[PDB]
């Protein structure tokens, strides 16, 4: 699973005289938030509903977790640039999905 | 990884067999109809060959 | 993995048996029509030759 | 070292043993069902052939 974030600074002084090196904190907490959302849901559900159920939850969790650090950034949104859940090792459900048309 | 693969190929071949089932099912009716019509034709042919033999 | 493969083998071996069963039954049905029509043909053919004799 | 290795290798083998055992246990009943399905149709076919013979 992969995603993408868009961020914006409101108060510069909190962006300077606080936790250092902003992109480090942003990315390196977003990973934890993404784990938090992706964890609880089953494989098929992640395959099917990847664009509705998970994204709002990752919004809420990431916005919550950036709060205590008291840094200054406001999130635009998070999007879903691409989805490739079947692992690259065995992305051979092309047989499994072409099976239904071959059956009909 | 292999466990996933096994389950997934199992579902695939299940669909294979499920289709092939009624696929083979449907041919029996066609064979039945062709046999029946040929039998009727043979009956009529025998009748009129009998006509010919009797007059001879 | 072994358990899943084994339990999958059932549904991949049984429907083919259903298909074979239907084929057998249909052929059995066809035989009856063939034999009854042939019998009618034979009787009708003989019945006309007898008065010629 | 060899003692420890042999012990837990034996554990793994016994697990795989129960696995394969249940495998053949299911495989047998599959074939049973197949043979019953064929026998039923055989009975039906014999019945129909008898009817045809009686009429003839």
């Amino acid at each position: 699973v992969e995603m993408n974030v868009q961020y914006r600074v409101t108060n510069p002084e909190k962006y300077l005289y606080s936790v250092t090196s902003p992109d480090d904190s942003l990315r390196q907490a977003t990973d934890s938030a993404l784990r938090g959302v992706i964890g609880k849901y089953t494989m098929d559900r992640i395959l099917t509903e990847g664009r509705t159920v998970i994204r709002s939850d990752t919004q809420r969790e990431l916005e919550e977790t950036i709060r205590p650090y008291d840094m200054g950034i406001t999130l635009l949104d998070v999007n879903f640039q691409a989805a490739r859940p079947p692992e690259e090792v065995k992305a051979a459900f092309d047989d499994a999905i072409a099976a239904r048309e071959n059956e009909q | 990884y292999n466990r996933m693969r096994a389950e997934r190929e199992a579902v695939a071949r299940r669909h294979r067999s499920q289709g092939q089932e009624e696929a083979e099912k449907l041919r029996a009716t066609a064979d039945y109809e062709v046999t029946r019509t040929l039998a009727e034709a043979e009956r009529q042919g025998r009748i009129m060959r009998g006509e010919g033999d009797a007059e001879a | 993995q072994y358990i899943r493969e084994a339990e999958a083998y059932t549904n991949e071996v049984q429907p083919r048996a259903n298909g074979q069963a239907q084929r057998i039954l249909e052929e059995a049905r066809a035989y009856k029509a063939q034999t009854i029509l042939e019998a009618q043909g034979e009787v009708a053919r003989f019945a006309k030759l007898l008065p010629e004799y």
